RNA sequence: AGAGUUAAAUUAUAACUAAGCUGUAAAAAGCCCUAGUUAAAAUAAAAUAACCCACGAAAGUGACUCUAAUAAUCCUGACACACGAUAGCUAGGACCCAAACUGGGAUUAGAUACCCCACUAUGCCUAGCCCUAAACCCAAAUAGUUACAUAACAAAACUA
């Protein structure tokens, strides 16, 4: 039996290191107009706009490379005992699962 | 007064007009606190007096600027809701 | 090097320029200095008007002397070039290569204060 | 098109012109704006007055004589009086902060009078002499 | 970049002395202020000193000067028409920020903890 | 603490030019030996940097330079010792500018106030006194803990 622990080193959640500019792969899963909701399979979902070239390409279920910034949007602000969550995580689209 | 002449606080204005120029300047003035200052020393100001203005510009530039900092972060989620009539 | 002397001379010719900065630097060997180096930094505008001995100068020749001198003595150089009627303003400060520079590791980033506050509910 | 905002320092070759003059020899238009008063005085390159012209010499009385009107017609009258000795182009230095600053210096150019360049000196003790005391005890 | 609060408030742990004293607690409040409606100036005054130029010196016959009447009236037009048309877009653009309506709810989605 | 120095203002004072200048919510009184520009010693005070948070026991200290220099192998401790903001006193010197007082001008029922103009003690330097402040960060010094635990408000609660 496998113990967490050897799980969680192994995982490719803990290969990755620090999330700041990694190339990662995600998956769009709601859309609304231009706002497309992609997750990267981290924790919370990013979002991101549609972009401009090859527009109608990008469909709930569809594949997309991001440069992810941060796992999640958190910080603390000025007289509050704890930090806030977006609930949201920082990615930047770049193009769509070249295959 | 020891220093040259028309090097300091000057504008030149470009193709004749001249609110432009003197807009160009009054920024210039403004950046700098030169227009508060000026201001300020019409009269005196007793040292208690802006010791206790110092500290009141700088909490209200604090709270400014972490109010500001908390809405540029917050931007993001203005937009419209995915999950509408849940 | 121990004392810098930043000498601003009245713009002359050469003869007259080397004359003072002979005449100086004796003195500065009289009152017991040192005298490491010479520099001449060039004839400049000065950076504003500079009224001394009865002239309103515009123009000057710079110089710096780098020399060691008994730290009784600056007084006595400074009386000196005062009443040199050649010198447009004297100046000594510890010379900047004594000061060594300590290593910024790098900013330090300072987190926003907590607990100013109590967690009274409002 | 390359336009410094920076005027022409003395030293340089630096070849603009208005009517053939440099940017040394042409007029200077000094203007006092203060709160109860704004007064203009158009001057030589070699400091040789050419005009005066102020509100009080435009004929307004106490109060009115602040407001930015008086200043304008301050500034037309100036610059008449200095057309009339032929100044074509002058450099503004304007000093103090009141009502009548913008309103005379576009005084100035609505009496036929062309602005090249605008200068702020604007006495700023860098702490000399203790202002008076505050309003309203 | 904010000011720093360190050592700033007097506090019974702060080794020195106070920097600020806020008059009011610094905790981010979950409402922003409403916007100060911008203080109004006379309008087409320059106009009006032209026009009253004109008159002075035409002994104050309309038929003069047809010129400057004409464009006080002009001004004081493009002034009215200001005052009714730029009341409703000053009132809901903002340009490049929110509506202090939608800022509010927006930060109430998100409040700030004192507590806890 | 000494000694030396001065950029920005400001002023004596001349030179041109203009009849006004100053002053307010608005005026008056004041000044026209005034005002603008160009030149300028002395005196006093130290924009910006400072959105910094350092030094000192505290009071206090933020123009520049140099000299001297910031007790204790660091517990507490007086009525003893040495200091101590502003104001004030004595004596001598300074005086740009500010200004209690006072005198003019308004305001008002009155106005021995607020507002306007002048001007003094005083603010400065040397020497000596005086020993007071909402001298308050209204939170004693030195070691500690974040356990138990909300009168209220405030700057969370406590041990020795
Ligand atoms: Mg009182
Ligand atoms: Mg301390
Ligand atoms: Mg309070
Ligand atoms: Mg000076
Ligand atoms: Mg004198
Ligand atoms: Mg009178
Ligand atoms: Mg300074
Ligand atoms: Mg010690
Ligand atoms: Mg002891
Ligand atoms: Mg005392
Ligand atoms: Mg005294
Ligand atoms: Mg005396
Ligand atoms: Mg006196
Ligand atoms: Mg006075
Ligand atoms: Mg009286
Ligand atoms: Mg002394
Ligand atoms: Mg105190
Ligand atoms: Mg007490
Ligand atoms: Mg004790």
């Amino acid at each position: 039996v496998e113990s967490f622990a050897s799980m969680l080193r192994h995982s490719p959640l803990t290969q990755m290191g620090p999330a700041k500019n990694k190339l990662v792969i995600g998956q769009i899963f709601h859309i609304v107009e231009d706002d497309l909701y992609i997750d990267f399979g981290g924790k919370f979902h990013c979002v991101c706009k549609r972009p401009e070239v090859d527009g109608e390409k990008y469909q709930k279920g569809t594949r997309v490379r991001l440069r992810l910034l941060d796992l999640e949007l958190t910080s603390r602000f000025l007289g509050a005992t704890t930090d806030t969550t977006i609930l949201e995580a920082d990615a930047v689209l770049l193009g769509l699962q070249e295959s | 007064a020891n220093h040259l002449k028309f090097i300091a606080r000057t504008v030149m204005v470009q193709e004749g007009n001249v609110e432009g120029a003197y807009r160009t300047l009054n920024r210039i003035l403004t950046m700098d606190g030169l227009i508060e200052d000026i201001k300020r020393r019409r009269y005196y100001e007793k040292p208690c007096r802006r010791r206790q203005r110092e500290s009141y510009e700088t909490c209200r530039r604090i709270y400014n600027m972490e109010m500001a900092r908390k809405i540029n972060f917050l931007m993001r989620k203005n937009r419209a809701d995915p999950w509408q009539g849940c | 090097p121990r004392y810098e002397l930043a000498l601003i001379l009245k713009a002359m010719q050469r003869p007259e320029t080397a004359a003072a900065l002979k005449r100086t630097l004796e003195a500065l060997m009289d009152r017991g200095a040192v005298v490491r180096n010479l520099e001449n930094l060039g004839e400049r505008m000065l950076p504003y008007k500079i009224s001394a001995h009865n002239q309103r100068h515009s123009r000057g020749g710079y110089f710096l002397v780098d020399f060691y001198a008994p730290a009784t003595t600056v007084e006595s150089m400074m009386e000196h070039l005062s009443r040199d009627i050649d010198v447009i303003r004297p100046n000594i400060v510890k010379h900047p290569l004594t000061q060594e520079v300590k290593e910024c590791e790098g900013i330090v980033p300072v987190p926003l204060e907590e607990k100013l506050y109590s967690t009274k509910k409002r | 098109s390359s336009f410094s905002i920076y005027p022409p320092i003395p030293g340089q070759e630096n070849s603009l012109r208005w009517a053939g003059k440099k940017f040394e020899e042409i007029p200077i238009a000094h203007i006092k704006a203060s709160y109860n008063n704004t007064q203009i005085q158009v001057v030589s390159a070699a400091h040789q007055p050419l005009a005066h012209a102020s509100c009080g010499t435009e004929g307004f009385r106490n109060a009115k004589k602040g407001t930015g009107i008086a200043a304008q017609t301050a500034g037309i009258a100036a610059a008449a009086k200095a057309t009339g000795k032929g100044v074509t182009h002058v450099r503004v230095v304007v000093k103090g902060l009141g009502p009548g600053r913008l309103s005379a210096i576009k005084g100035l150019t609505m009496g036929g009078l062309e602005v090249i360049s605008i200068t702020d000196n604007t006495p700023i003790p860098h702490n000399g002499c203790r202002p008076r005391k505050a309003r309203r005890l | 970049a904010t000011p720093s609060l360190r050592g700033r408030l007097a506090r019974l742990g702060n080794p020195r002395r106070p920097i600020l004293k806020p008059n009011k607690p610094l905790i981010l409040a979950n409402h922003v202020g409403e916007r100060r409606r911008e203080k109004g100036e006379a309008t087409c005054i320059t106009e009006m000193s032209v026009m009253m130029a004109c008159w002075k010196q035409n002994e104050f016959r309309d038929e003069a000067c047809r010129k400057e009447i004409q464009d006080f009236f002009d001004c004081a037009s493009r002034a009215e028409a200001a005052r009714k048309m730029r009341s409703i877009q000053e009132n809901l653009g903002e340009l490049g920020s929110l509506p202090p309506k939608k800022l509010n709810k927006l930060l109430h989605r998100f409040p700030n903890k004192p507590h806890v």
